[PDB]
């Protein structure tokens, strides 16, 4: 259970100086999404691909996800999964090696879970409750939904990283109007976990890199956890 | 065609946002959108990588840029001025290689 962070531990907006459009990217209504699929491929040992062809646009029928290492992928390999994350293009690699160079493909970290015994009944979503803080007060709180009981944190991260867009242009296409912001995890349990919401410092944002993080394919009991935002103002 | 551009001559106000398209057929991952006016050569605003990757160039001031596809690059003037008037051309390219449109000319009133 890491400590939560200081100032010093935290991305600065004002210190990055790249396109915070290739950040609001990741997170403004982007997400890859299967229900009851099961893995078709690998590239290397610890990264599974899926057939999955994007709803939205059509930029994609496979998706490669990448996890910690072999044992993860070995697990989820032959299962029937749910999938949900957010997906890159720039340095996504992967042989179809049956050449099918002609097929759009699009690359992710974990977003993982058995699909058997994980869904609720008729259709039910269950709420997860999100609260704000600006600069060390609340000032609002919001639910988001998954159809999951164990549901990855990435799903949530990214539900809750839309709304704030919308709501609070948390990213805008030049710069963000808060200088450091993370997402704070605090399972049932007592373990409580964060992510840096704000780019590395300089002038380049590597997509990859920053979602790599979601590697550990770590999955939270919708119905208990819980998740504040901590932003502070430019 | 390799690259084409739409519209081919537009008139703006000042205030206005305009949105000026660019569709490659060669699936490159690098797009590019450049104006072109006197006493410079084409000047970089912004270019792309890839799908949803954007990059300022060398005047990415008072323009933004969207790659929602292989295929398209968009060029963003969120409230138009007339230093923005030009001729706007975009690129897609690989290696040394840069296939260019045939250009959209802008006047903003």
């Amino acid at each position: 259970s890491q400590p939560d962070p200081m100032p010093d531990d935290l991305h600065k907006s004002s210190e990055f100086t790249g396109t915070m459009g290739n950040m609001k990217y990741l997170y403004d209504d982007h997400y890859v999404s299967a229900t009851k699929v099961k893995s078709v491929d690998k590239f290397l040992a610890h990264d599974l691909i899926y057939n999955i062809s994007d709803k939205k646009l059509k930029n994609y029928d496979k998706v490669k996800t990448e996890l910690l290492n072999e044992d993860l992928a070995k697990k989820y390999k032959d299962e029937v999964v749910d999938v949900y994350g957010s997906n890159y293009y720039v340095n996504c690699y992967f042989s179809s090696k049956d050449n099918v160079w002609w097929h759009g493909k699009t690359c992710m970290y974990g977003g993982i879970t058995k699909h058997e015994g994980n869904h609720f009944d008729n259709g039910n979503l269950q709420n997860v409750l999100v609260r704000v803080y600006e600069n060390k007060r609340n000032t609002i709180s919001f639910e988001v939904q998954t159809d999951k009981k164990s549901v990855t944190a990435q799903e949530l991260d990214i539900k809750a990283r839309n709304f704030l867009i919308n709501k609070k242009n948390l990213y805008e296409f030049n710069s963000s109007p808060y200088e450091t912001g993370y997402i704070k995890f605090i399972e049932n349990n007592g373990n409580t976990f964060w992510y840096d919401m704000m780019p590395a410092p300089g002038d380049k944002f590597d997509q990859s890199k920053y979602l790599m993080m979601y590697n550990d394919n770590k999955t939270v009991d919708s119905k208990s956890v819980k998740i504040e935002v901590h932003l502070t103002t430019k | 065609a390799a690259v084409t551009q739409s519209p081919r001559n537009k008139v703006a106000v000042t205030g206005e946002k305009v949105t000026l398209s660019c569709q490659q057929t060669n699936n490159h991952n690098n797009m590019y959108w450049y104006r072109q006016d006197t006493g410079h050569g084409l000047r970089l605003i912004h270019y792309s990588y890839g799908v949803g990757n954007t990059e300022k160039g060398d005047i990415p001031d008072g323009y933004e840029a969207s790659r929602p596809s292989q295929e398209q690059f968009s060029l963003i003037l969120v409230s138009a001025t007339p230093s923005q008037s030009s001729v706007y051309f975009c690129a897609s390219g690989v290696g040394g290689t840069l296939y260019f449109g045939a250009g959209t000319r802008l006047s903003v009133l």
